[PDB]
């Protein structure tokens, strides 16, 4: 289908990606809603969602 | 919704002539299809060869065309491969092979028309479910 | 609310880049499933940061 | 680096038409007259440098040759992909209904 | 008089290639005019060796013994193909079809399991020049294809695959993907193997030959997830030659 | 950091049921008296002595 992804606002503002694995990678993030950059190293984060104090 | 004459109106031949089936013919078609065909063709698929289904679009692209009463009745007498190239009576149930497919022995010309009508009407009712397999259950 | 703001920006004559760049970081962040309290697990312990990471 | 070759194949003509060098045999059912007789011959005599070369299969009847000519527009050829032709996958690729 | 399925079933004999007796030391005439073919080729492995992979390359790596854990399921048989005569009198077997592969798992000292696709797929094997007759001096040397041990549909335990399956570690929705590239992106191996067949017995009347073989090939790489190992397979073979 | 392995090796127990030996050999057969068999024997001894303690 020749799917591309363009970003508006944020870090990637003005950029367009056409590489299918890159575009797919962003689409996987888009199922979670708005896309963020995370520091996963400082806490050795495991990539698995946790609840908030509201949940607890 | 109702099983109307319009639903029961299907192509009789390759020219464009239609035939309108009765509710009795519909019932008979389902009964006879279950009797002789369903063990392999339940829900419009083909258990022993899933590549070929009983969807009207598939039948239309068969050789000779099978998307009409005449084509289907002829198939039930002298079944062929999808390209028309080989006669498969020896491995497919037919009037021609009623000796080795004994359930075909008591099927009349009237019965064949009913079964053919069932095959054509069913997708008009069930849509993509007919010939769809488990995905559509 | 994000969409409302973007549409209003566009209606007022902003480009798509300007419209999205006017969305506050904090508002975008609420529109992300990682902050939904119904996404955790009983034995997935600790801060939300321990899962997806510290948002940057 | 690391690429899924089947996904990449989907970005070529293989994703648009029946690829005579790669596509599983059940795909020939999409068009009149191709399955099973011609489909078997096409897969058996692969690969082809061009689509037209399908007309060179030994033993074809004149009707069969004409059916092929009428369908050339629905065919393509790309490089043989090991992952699609190994395991007898052109004859049965593990997909039914 | 002659053994039947019920004589053989469950004995282990069905995994053994046919043998020739000690009097079979003849020679099978070759005629440059006539085309030949192998009607049946059988290969029965008797030992599997895996090359050790030391931490240091200064000392040479040796092939070591392994234990078979997949039982009497190892032999190739019913293999056929053209036996061509080449202008220099040499003969070339071009493998066409047959039961020409077996998945095999062997276990090294300390438990490490080595799965491999023991195979001669697409074998092209040649004799020495000027073979007027196949004798106990004739040998075949050649190369064959070793395709991926799993084919393209195979799904890993997390449901990832090449021609099917997920393309990511779905249990880790927000993990960084770079470190998992090798496990996430499946790849289909195709490598070369080498084989030598040493003819030890010939029945010139029947056209049957037998002897020993040695083959070398790579093991399973689990669709690109790890480096394969070098395997050496030794055993006995049997072949029947016919005019085509 | 092996503490008891050297004491088994000192008096002739050098092989594992898994097929290795501490001298670096492959495919050896240690019989029952591998490192594992020694371990097993001591566990069974422990149990027998435990029961004998109860009786006494
Ligand atoms: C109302 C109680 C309560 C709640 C909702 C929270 C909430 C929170 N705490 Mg606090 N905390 C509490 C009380 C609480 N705390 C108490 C009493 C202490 C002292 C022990 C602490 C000390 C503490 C520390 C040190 C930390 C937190 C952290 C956290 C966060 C992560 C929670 C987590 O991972 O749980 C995990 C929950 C479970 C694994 C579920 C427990 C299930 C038990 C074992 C069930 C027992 C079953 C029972 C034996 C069955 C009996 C059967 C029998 C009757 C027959 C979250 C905001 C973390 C945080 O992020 O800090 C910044 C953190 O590091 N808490
Ligand atoms: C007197 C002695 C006191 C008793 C000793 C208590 C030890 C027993 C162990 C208790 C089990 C809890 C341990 C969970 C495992 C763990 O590692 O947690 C570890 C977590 C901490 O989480 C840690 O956080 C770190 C950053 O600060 C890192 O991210 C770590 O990865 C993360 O593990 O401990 C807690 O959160 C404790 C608070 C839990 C309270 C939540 C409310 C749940 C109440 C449920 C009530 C159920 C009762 C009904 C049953 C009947
Ligand atoms: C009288 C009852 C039956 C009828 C009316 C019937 C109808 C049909 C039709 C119309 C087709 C062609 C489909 C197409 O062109 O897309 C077909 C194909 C096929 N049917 Fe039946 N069928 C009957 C019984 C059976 C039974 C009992 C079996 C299983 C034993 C069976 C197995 C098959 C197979 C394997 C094909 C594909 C044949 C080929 O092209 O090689 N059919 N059938
Ligand atoms: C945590 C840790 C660790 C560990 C440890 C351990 C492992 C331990 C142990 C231990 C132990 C394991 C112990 C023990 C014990 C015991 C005892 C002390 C006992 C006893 C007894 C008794 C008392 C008995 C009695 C009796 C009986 C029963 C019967 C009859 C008789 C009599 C009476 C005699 C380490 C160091 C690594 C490090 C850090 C951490
Ligand atoms: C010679 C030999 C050897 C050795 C050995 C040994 C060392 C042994 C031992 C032993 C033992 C060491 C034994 C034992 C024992 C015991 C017992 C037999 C017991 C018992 C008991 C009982 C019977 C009890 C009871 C009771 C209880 C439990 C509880 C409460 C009550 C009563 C008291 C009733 C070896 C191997 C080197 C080698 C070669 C041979
Ligand atoms: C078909 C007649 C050609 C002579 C070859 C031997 C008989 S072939 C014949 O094929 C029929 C299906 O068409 C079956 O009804 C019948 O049982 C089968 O034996
Ligand atoms: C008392 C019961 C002892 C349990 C026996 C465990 C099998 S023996 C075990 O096998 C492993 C894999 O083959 C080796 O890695 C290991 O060195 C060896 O000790
Ligand atoms: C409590 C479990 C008992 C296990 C007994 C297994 C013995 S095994 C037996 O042992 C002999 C003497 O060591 C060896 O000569 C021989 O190679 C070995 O097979
Ligand atoms: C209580 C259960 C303990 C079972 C003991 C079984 C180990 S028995 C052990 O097996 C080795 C190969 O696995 C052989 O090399 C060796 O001869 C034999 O003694």
């Amino acid at each position: 289908q020749g799917v591309t992804v363009s970003f508006y606002g944020g870090e990637l503002n003005g950029q367009t990606f056409t590489d299918p694995p890159t575009v797919k990678s962003y689409a996987r993030k888009a199922i979670f809603g708005e896309i963020f950059e995370f520091d996963t190293e400082t806490l050795n984060s495991d990539g698995i969602f946790r609840t908030s104090p509201r949940g607890w | 919704a109702e099983l109307t004459p319009e639903v029961l109106t299907v192509p009789l031949n390759s020219e464009g002539k239609t035939i309108t089936l009765t509710e009795k013919q519909y019932l008979e078609g389902k009964r006879l299809f279950q009797y002789a065909c369903a063990s392999c063709h339940v829900g419009g698929i083909t258990k022993t060869n899933p590549s070929l289904d009983l969807r009207t679009e598939t039948l239309a692209l068969a050789t000779p065309p099978r998307d009409n009463i005449e084509g289907l009745v002829d198939y039930m007498k002298n079944p062929t491969t999808y390209d028309g190239e080989q006669e498969i009576a020896e491995v497919h149930p037919s009037l021609r092979s009623a000796d080795i497919f004994p359930k075909m022995r008591n099927l009349t010309e009237k019965d064949l028309v009913a079964i053919a009508g069932h095959i054509l009407v069913e997708p008009k009712i069930l849509g993509d479910k007919w010939g769809g397999g488990k995905v559509y259950y | 609310e994000i969409n409302r703001r973007v549409q209003a920006s566009l209606a007022s004559g902003a480009t798509l880049e300007e419209a999205w760049s006017a969305i506050p970081e904090k508002l975008a962040f609420y529109d992300y499933i990682g902050n939904n309290p119904a996404k955790g697990g009983l034995f997935r312990t600790g801060p939300m940061n321990k899962g997806d990471g510290i948002a940057q | 680096e690391l690429v899924n070759v089947v996904d990449e194949k989907l970005g070529t003509a293989y994703g648009e038409k029946i690829d005579l060098n790669n596509t599983n045999i059940a795909a020939f059912i999409q068009y009149r007259g191709l399955y099973p007789t011609l489909a078997k011959l096409i897969v058996k005599n692969a690969p082809y440098e061009s689509v037209e070369d399908v007309l060179n299969i030994p033993g074809l009847t004149e009707r069969q040759k004409q059916i092929l000519r009428e369908n050339l527009e629905h065919f393509t050829v790309t490089e043989v992909e090991t992952a699609l032709v190994e395991g007898g996958d052109r004859y049965n690729n593990g997909l039914y209904k | 008089q002659t053994l039947t399925y019920d004589d053989i079933v469950g004995t282990g004999l069905a995994n053994k290639c046919p043998t020739l007796d000690d009097t079979a030391r003849g020679a099978y005439p070759i005629d440059s005019s006539q085309t030949y073919r192998i009607a049946r080729l059988c290969l029965q492995p008797t030992t599997f060796l895996v090359k050790e992979e030391p931490k240091n390359k200064r000392q040479e790596a040796e092939f070591v013994p392994t234990k078979l854990v997949t039982r009497e399921t190892t032999s190739l048989d019913q293999i056929q193909g053209e036996l061509k005569v080449n202008s220099d009198g040499s003969l070339t077997f071009v493998e066409e079809d047959g039961i020409d592969f077996q998945p095999v798992t062997v276990q090294m000292a300390g438990g490490e399991r080595i799965p491999l696709l023991f195979t001669v797929k697409n074998l092209v094997a040649s004799t020495q020049p000027n073979v007027t007759s196949i004798t106990t001096s004739t040998d075949f040397k050649g190369e064959f294809n070793v395709p991926s041990y799993r084919t393209a549909n195979f799904l890993d335990p997390k449901g990832r695959g090449l021609a099917s399956g997920y393309d990511s570690a779905i249990a880790l929705p927000q993990a960084k993907e770079e470190e998992l590239a090798r496990a996430n992106v499946k790849r289909f191996s195709l490598t070369k193997g080498q084989i030598s067949l040493n003819v030890a017995k010939v029945d010139g009347r029947t056209g049957e030959i037998a002897g020993t073989f040695e083959s070398e090939q790579l093991s399973d790489d689990d669709m690109g997830a790890h480096e394969p190992h070098e395997v050496k397979i030794q055993g006995v073979f049997y072949a029947s030659i016919e005019p085509a | 950091g092996m503490f008891v392995l050297p004491f088994m090796a000192r008096l002739g127990v050098t092989g594992s049921w898994s097929g290795w030996s501490i001298t670096g050999e492959t495919g050896i057969d240690p019989g029952f008296w591998s490192f594992e068999g020694v371990a097993l024997a001591h566990i069974v001894l422990s149990g027998l002595l435990f029961l004998a303690a109860c009786w006494h």
